RNA sequence: AAGUUGGGCACUCUAAGUUGACUGCCGGUGACAAACCGGAGGAAGGUGGGGAUGACGUCAAAUCAUCAUGCCCCUUAUGAUUUGGGCUACACACGUGCUACAAUGGACAAUACAAAGGGCAGCGAAACCGCGAGGUCAAGCAAAUCCCAUAAAGUUGUUCUCAGUUCGGAUUGUAGUCUGCAACUCGACUACAUGAAGCUGGAAUCGCUAGUAAUCGUAGAUCAGCAUGCUACGGUGAAUACGUUC
RNA sequence: AGAACCUUACCAAAUCUUGACAUCCUUUGACAACUCUAGAGAUAGAGCCUUCCGGACAAAGUGACAGGUGGUG
């Protein structure tokens, strides 16, 4: 019951990094509309993680994305089993955007920004939650991988 | 479950029946209206009176009386207009002043034909019969569409039914048309008979 | 509504904190507009006759 | 400790202020203030003499036991007139007109199913 | 003088903004541009018709801007500024217009409808 | 009324009636309707029978009963 | 060195009309009009219950719209003032003057 | 001081009349079609967004308590006038909401930006009095003019620093303000003091596809007084739709 | 779409029986805004006293009658 496809809505680049992917961390980030909450929170961890590793913040993030980027997922198909299929690349974003956001707001620190710094150091060091997460996502799609 | 048409098309190619206004009051003013026009209908049952319009401007009241028996209000020697007159500004402390408009073809009204099925009703007619042959006039008067209906104990059963019978085009949802709309009620001994009546009578 | 009770919102009340009003058509003392002392069905119907000047079904 | 009750030593002055029974915000500045001591300062770094200008003023404020006392005594005195708070407050339901049909937990204690 | 006039519209807010030959610098309301906006992503939004005609720092602005609120008047402000460098140079109306900046944004606020908490929300159901 | 600037409410008639053999000792019992009446210090030591709403209620005024209205010693509804 | 008249009328087009009518009148009488100044339409809206009877859920939107125009009359002479004060508008719009 | 007034009607704006989008035009498809996909121009493109408008009928669905009415019943009473009570009860179960459980936060300081409405004996500025609810006198206004009425969220700083707390503000005592004749049953609001549960909620279950959800305030009807309800207004403003097997 | 009185039907007590309310029939003219006593009030008792066009409007008695948010959606 669907005619198709929606046009996908298109962000503006970070006004100081020019970065598509951050805008879109700012807006997942975001609550209740606080976009300058969530602007200050996001730029705030930023600034943390370049002191805490002097490289860029830029490629931190960036690899932290790429290692909490998953690949394949399970989508339950029919009789019915679930079947490893390969996730496109917006979903890539979307997942690792929001699979970041999540885990850091579980994480023991006091405040977002503190959270947010850390959990993007450890997903760049490849040990963290949204880490974790992306690792179970791809076991159990090679568990069932005789499926596709 | 249906709008009312009257209501629906009011302000948009139909006029409102009290044209005046105010700002203090407004309440006064309505329910004056209000009481003229039940004295008014009180008054002239016998008379085929269509329907009143009432104005108001220099502390005087303007009504207009559209009726299609135009001879019993006025009176012969213009006895019933003047009496009329005198018991409206007895009623009201303001000044009253009466025209009548002669409706020419009666069974093209929707009022009309409502009260006068229900009279028949009343009268204990065949309540099949009567909106047959107000359908059958009114189309041959030239009514590009009508549409009639009865509801209640039509026969005196114990279980109450409506039934309606059209002819021609009564475009409810188009809110070009002119569409006239009557409601009336029979007292018959079993009960309240409601008939309804809608008449098109085309592009105007 | 009760004939006694429409006859007992007329009369004048000994107090002045006593009074409350009443549809004027009908009797109804709930939902009475102050602007035409009528209550909402009454309006809708006087509405739907269109014998309030101005009134008339709203859109946008 | 002043007035009596101990008050916490890593809060400031006048957040631990607030700690004596009858003393709330606007009482604890107005207390502070009169005894000229700055709000940031905590208790543990305060000096002797501020220490008992606090004191001084505090003593003439009718807080703890006496307030305690005064409160006891008007909820004995509406008990005992046989008034309708007093009714409410010997069933132990809400004084102030608030509807029992739901809602009175405060008054009546957990749910008893 | 060699004035650009024009006016940009963004929910309820209405923005009359002329063009000046200058360096570059925006004064919204008698205020400084970086002051009135809460934010640079909006400042950004308002440059952005610059960075697409290539005339970024060519012009000073001057905006009479009231209603709505920051987001809708920097908007209201953007789409000023785009139809000024219209009314300028007609030859920048295929990059406004690729760009996407010549349209009047038309949503709106949708209206409360009767029965429903908000234009779409309706009240939580439960079936008995 | 409540506000200072008004004086303490009372019915007239039912103040008249308690003045009414204030010099005598042998005071006796006052019916009154008048749940709304404030008590005054003149109602020490006097007994009214105070409607509830079906039976007047006797009520004996003391000087710890200054200040509260008749109807906070006369309930209203039963329960248990 | 003015005359004001203010009309409030439920109809745009009785308004209209009407405002017309008067212009005319003033500047055959001779006098300076500078209008007519349509000022913003006060809208009241009515919220009812359809049903007669429960049925919370559904209702019914009615509004009434007023129209207000302004005429500046900025030249008076008599004539003027008489033929002002002798036209006869429609019942439904109401006029007021402030001289 | 101030569009404050002299001056203007350019811009915004108000509101009558008009232009505007119609599959109009160009490509491919397609049965010489109907239509679909794309492109141009255009503020808007494919009924643009939203509202009103609800077919024949179904549920003997709701309403004799809006009103009207067949039949039945009472007529010194099932009618009627008045003071008080009750409709606000309270071992409890269910629905719908408001406020929270905190650091995307609490407090304090300074500082921006709306819309839509209402006002006659009603809306009530300025000033002065009080910490405040409010009070004294009293300006403007039957409204694009005066007032309700400074929006809040927001921004920028100081502080707190992970706990039943500087969270929360229920309950209770005292002292008041206002409306009303009168706030005990049974109004709202203010000040001081107290400071309950509550650490994100089992089974289950609901709404929403964009200026939407979520969040922030603003206004109106009823109304002497009383809103967490209803109906409207705007500010910030998301995530997602692979697709139709279930 | 506003339960302290009214709203308000439900209850207790105090109360009326052409009646709170409509027309008609008999007869009178002020019918009363004001005051005072008992009343919780409705009410009653003293004052008073002023208003009114063939003829207005308003009151005293009785009956046709009124009244019902009583039942049947
Ligand atoms: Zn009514």
């Amino acid at each position: 019951p669907r005619k198709g496809s929606v046009p996908k809505r298109d962000v503006l680049p970070d006004p100081i990094h020019n970065s598509k992917l951050v805008t879109k961390l700012i807006n997942k980030i975001m609550l209740d509309g606080k976009r300058g909450t969530a602007q200050r929170i996001l730029y705030s961890a930023f600034d943390l993680v370049e002191q805490r590793s002097g490289r860029d913040a830029l490629e931190v993030f960036e690899e932290a994305i790429n290692n909490i980027m998953p690949v394949l997922e399970v989508k339950a198909r029919r009789s019915n089993y679930q079947v490893p299929v390969e996730v496109r690349p917006e979903r890539r974003t979307t997942l690792g955007l929001r699979w970041l956001v999540n885990y850091a707001r579980l994480r023991g620190e006091k405040t977002m920004e503190d959270r947010l710094a850390n959990e993007i150091l450890d997903a760049a060091n490849n040990t963290g939650g949204a880490v974790k997460k992306r690792e179970d996502t791809h076991k159990m799609a090679e568990a069932n991988k005789a499926f596709a | 479950q249906k709008i009312n048409p009257i209501g629906l098309r009011v302000g948009i190619i139909r006029d409102w029946e009290a044209k005046w206004y105010a700002e203090k009051d407004f309440a006064s003013l309505l329910h004056e209206d209000l009481k003229i026009r039940k004295f008014i209908d009180n008054e002239l049952k016998e008379a085929s009176v269509s329907h009143v319009e009432i104005e108001r401007a220099a502390n005087r009241i303007n009504i207009a009386i559209h009726t299609g028996k135009p001879g019993m209000v006025i009176g012969k020697g213009g006895s019933e207009i003047e009496k009329l007159r005198n018991k409206l500004n007895a009623l009201t402390d303001k000044k009253v002043h009466i025209n009548v408009i002669e409706i020419k073809k009666v069974d093209l009204d929707a009022r009309l034909v409502a009260e006068n099925i229900a009279r028949q009703l009343e009268n204990r007619a065949s309540f099949r019969r009567v909106q047959k042959q107000a359908i059958t006039r009114a189309m041959k008067l030239g009514a590009k569409g009508i549409k009639t209906q009865v509801s209640g104990r039509l026969g005196g059963a114990d279980i109450a039914r409506a039934e309606q019978y059209s002819e021609g085009t009564v475009p409810l949802h188009t809110l070009r048309a002119d569409i006239d709309y009557a409601h009336a009620e029979a007292d018959t001994t079993y009960g309240k008979l409601g008939v309804k009546v809608w008449i098109y009578r085309g592009e105007v | 509504a009760k004939t006694s009770m429409v006859a007992k919102q007329q009369k004048k009340q000994k107090y002045a904190v006593r009074e409350y009003t009443r549809c004027e058509r009908c009797g109804r003392p709930h939902s009475v507009y102050r602007k035409f002392k009528l209550c909402r069905i009454c309006f809708r119907e006087l509405a739907y006759k269109g014998q309030i000047p101005g009134v008339r079904k709203a859109s946008w | 400790r002043i007035a009596g009750v101990d008050i916490p030593r890593e809060k400031r002055v006048v957040i631990s202020l607030t700690y004596i029974y009858g003393i709330g915000t606007s009482t604890a500045q107005k207390i502070l203030e009169e005894a000229n001591v700055s709000a940031d300062t905590r208790v543990k770094d305060l000096t002797d003499d501020e220490l008992g200008r606090i004191r001084e003023v505090v003593d003439g404020y009718k807080v703890e036991g006496d307030l305690r006392r005064e409160t006891n005594l008007n909820i004995k005195r509406l008990m005992e007139i046989s008034s309708y708070r007093g009714i409410r407050h010997r069933r132990g339901l809400p004084v102030r007109g608030q509807k029992t049909k739901n809602n009175a937990r405060t008054r009546k204690g957990p749910v008893k199913t | 003088q060699v004035e650009y006039r024009g006016t940009g519209r963004r929910k309820n807010s209405v923005a009359r903004v002329r063009l000046v030959p200058g360096e570059g610098n925006i004064t919204v309301n008698n205020r400084d541009v970086r002051e009135y906006l809460p934010f640079e992503s909006l400042i950004l939004d308002l440059n952005q018709p610059f960075d697409v005609t290539e005339t970024k720092g060519n012009y000073d602005v001057l905006v009479n801007v009231h209603g709505g609120g920051f987001t809708g008047q920097a908007q209201a402000i953007r789409h000023g500024i785009a139809r000024a460098l219209l009314e300028a140079d007609p030859e920048y109306r295929g990059s406004l217009k690729r760009a996407g900046l010549l349209t009047r944004d038309p949503r709106m606020k949708e209206r409360k409808k009767p029965g429903l908490k908000a234009a779409r929300r309706s009240p939580q159901f439960s079936k008995r | 009324a409540r506000s200072i600037k008004k004086g303490p409410f009372v019915d007239e008639h039912l103040m008249k009636k308690v003045e009414a053999q204030e010099g005598s000792e042998k005071k006796q019992v006052i019916k009154t309707w008048s749940r709304r009446s404030t008590i005054f210090p003149n109602f020490i030591g006097h007994t009214f029978a105070v409607y509830d709403g079906r039976k007047h209620v006797p009520v004996y005024v003391t000087e710890d009963m200054v200040g509260h209205k008749l109807g906070e010693f006369a309930p209203t509804r039963t329960f248990k | 060195q003015k005359i004001r008249i203010r009309l409030k009328a439920y109809d745009h087009r009785v308004i209209d009309q009407s405002a017309e009518k008067i212009v005319e009148t003033a500047k055959r009488s001779g006098a300076d009009v500078s209008g007519p100044i349509p000022l913003p339409t006060e809208k009241s809206v009515y919220t009812i219950i359809r049903a007669v009877h429960k049925y919370k859920d559904s209702r019914e939107q009615f509004e009434q719209r007023t129209h207000k125009r302004l005429i500046d009359i900025v030249n008076p002479t008599p004539k003027t003032v008489d033929a002002l004060m002798g036209l006869n508008l429609p019942s439904g719009v109401d006029i007021e003057i402030k001289l």
